[PDB]
């Protein structure tokens, strides 16, 4: 009874695990609401709360578990399939069950990720302004060898103007954009000089409490696709620095379009992780 | 500046991007003349935010919140103003990504505490 | 359902640079509310609309003549009308013919 | 100081007005909110009023003052110049202060008009349904010898929506839409099948109280035309009787197009009197 999201295809992430490389030994931080870890299609092997009363293993809000079935769920015989099926995925409560978070808590994250090794850090989340504490902490990350991705914004197009939230906006982040299962940008994703790649952000079926599935949008679900895409690339090539993985996913990317719009294009793994 | 003239206002948000069936979740009436009135809870507090946009409410976007973040799924969420502005005729609407986007970008403005 | 509602009289055909000449606010919810002179009266004839405001300018007075002289006149209202979301609009040819065709209506009695 | 609006020279008027013929001894009712008597561009000979409280040659609204000033304004060295100068000017005050008027109202100002000898009747006004004592009086004043002329209405056009209000829409009643200075007519005139003739009903300046001048549109400025048209032939051939002088109106009348819109056309008063 397993399923395949339109997105596993598109991004070809399905030929990257044909050859064998599903993100085994891959560190994968989850910087969300939490992760249902007790979810038959998840295997949260770790991570750490910044929030309240609440433990990183329970998602309280559904957005988190998602977020995480994108990038890991399991490769077995029930629910969906995650781009990186195989990676160690860590749960890094940063939003509480409403989905709010403070730019704090989010630091708090990200300084547990690189304390910890990890390896990737997905923030499918956005705040308008950002602070010095965030662009150190985004920045020491990806100076340590994590590959930073992020939701690049669901703000759409005004003219020429520049719709990029923060931390995606951030040189050391890569900006996700979403498209739809035609390749097409969806209207709500962010633009801007800073957008860098576009993955599957419209109509992503993936994992959702109480142990179920749920089909949502935003560029929240585009980004876990990267951030599982470059977990499959350091399955192939464990010794590729965090800037060869990030120009490998940007330099292989279908062109879709002008820039502005769509970044360098639609990951493509397979040609990613060649 | 600030805007001057009288304003009768309707505020609402609705579930959606701004569409006509677009489900309301909660509305509000506003008089500005002598006295602030109408059902807005905070009618002075409103008026006086109202005047300070000088006709232009995307100004009432201009102070978000500067230290929350918050998760980029869309479920488009609209707040609409329509009526009379400082004597000027107004149709008005902003949709946010979602509720938690729209709570940080109002940042408890005045204008939509109802 | 309820209703929030701004209703005004503009100089005009109904273009958004026409004048305002009057403006009032009306809510009809666990009691009849807003700027409004009348507003039990207001909100009564509001729902007795059953959602279809043309149904204000059913009741024109049918023993009324008006000058010939054009320079129109527009009602509006806007708001919530019984839950639902409404922008609604109608211009007379003047002030005489608005008011013998709104016959006292009691929502545009302000 | 005298003025000429460009109705007087587009009916041509003017030509008959050089003649010599000026509307001498015809008698011209002005149904409407009175006349401003003490205006000094116009000279009211008589009236009634059906307005309680209000004297007939006094107008506390305007409408009246300029529809006369169009009829009547007379022939001098200050402000204008009505289609038929020289007529015999009655104020029936019919419509109160505030433009309103009723139907009963009407009636007893065409039956005063019809008793007391006028040759024409002009009615800037009109209402949606009539009245059956309306029909009856306008039916009688015509059988009578009365040139009865109205405002075909306001209205406009909506696909073949027939838009002529009453007392215009009656059969023994002159329906009168409006053109512009250049012809054509404006947006606001009425429409349908009852649609007789055109006159200057766009920009159209005339006298206003108190002792001054005011520019009006609708087809209350273009009914006055016709109702000095009809003086001017009068006083030029006083034995034609009234079907006699509406036939020479619309026979004569310059095509402007299908007669739904326009009617026989723009009324020409120099063939018309011819
Ligand atoms: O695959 C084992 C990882 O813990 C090593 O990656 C370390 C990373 O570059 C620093 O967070
Ligand atoms: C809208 As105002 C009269 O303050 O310019
Ligand atoms: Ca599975
Ligand atoms: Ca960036
Ligand atoms: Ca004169
Ligand atoms: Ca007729
Ligand atoms: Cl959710
Ligand atoms: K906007
Ligand atoms: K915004
Ligand atoms: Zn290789
Ligand atoms: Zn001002």
């Amino acid at each position: 009874a397993q399923t395949v999201p339109y997105g596993i295809p598109l991004i070809k992430a399905d030929k990257v695990q044909a050859q064998g490389f599903k993100g085994a030994n891959v560190k994968v931080a989850v910087l969300d609401t939490g992760i249902q870890a007790s979810h038959p299609d998840l295997n949260v092997v770790g991570g750490a709360s910044f929030v309240a009363g609440e433990a990183y293993n329970t998602d309280g809000n559904g957005h988190g578990t998602h977020v995480a079935g994108t990038v890991a769920a399991l490769d077995n015989t029930t629910g969906v399939l995650g781009v990186a099926p195989s990676v160690s995925l860590y749960a890094v409560k940063v939003l509480n069950s409403s989905g709010s978070g403070s730019y704090s808590g989010i630091v708090s994250g990200i300084e547990w990720a690189t304390t910890n090794g990890m390896d990737v850090i997905n923030m499918s989340l956005g705040g308008a302004s950002g602070s010095t504490a965030m662009k150190q902490a985004v920045d020491n990350a990806y100076a340590r060898g994590v590959v930073v991705v992020a939701a690049a914004g669901n703000s759409g197009s005004s003219g020429n103007t520049n719709t990029i939230g923060y931390p995606a906006k951030y040189d050391s982040v890569i900006a996700v954009g979403a498209v739809d299962s035609n390749s097409n940008r969806a209207s709500f994703s962010s633009v801007g000089a800073e957008l860098e790649v576009m993955a599957p952000g419209a109509g992503v079926y993936s994992t959702y409490p109480t142990n179920t599935y749920a089909t949502l949008n935003g560029t929240s679900m585009a980004s876990p696709h990267v951030a599982g895409a470059a977990a499959l690339i350091l399955s192939k090539h464990p010794n590729l620095s965090a800037s060869q993985v990030r120009n490998r996913l940007s330099s292989t990317a279908t062109y879709l379009g002008s820039s502005f719009y769509y970044g360098k294009g639609l990951i493509n793994v397979e040609a990613a992780a060649q | 500046g600030s805007a001057h003239g009288p304003s009768a206002m309707v505020f609402t948000v609705i579930q959606g991007s701004g569409e006509p069936t677009d489900t309301v979740l909660r509305a509000t009436t506003l008089s500005c003349a002598y006295t602030a009135e109408g059902t807005h809870p905070a009618p002075r507090a409103a008026c006086d935010a109202l005047n300070a946009t000088d006709g232009e409410l995307n100004r009432l976007l201009a102070a978000p919140d500067p230290s929350l973040v918050c998760p980029m799924y869309f479920d488009p969420v609209t707040v609409t103003a329509d009526g009379v502005l400082n004597g000027r005729r107004v149709a008005w609407k902003h949709t946010f990504s979602n509720t938690c986007v729209m709570s940080a970008n109002l940042n408890s403005n005045p204008v939509y505490a109802f």
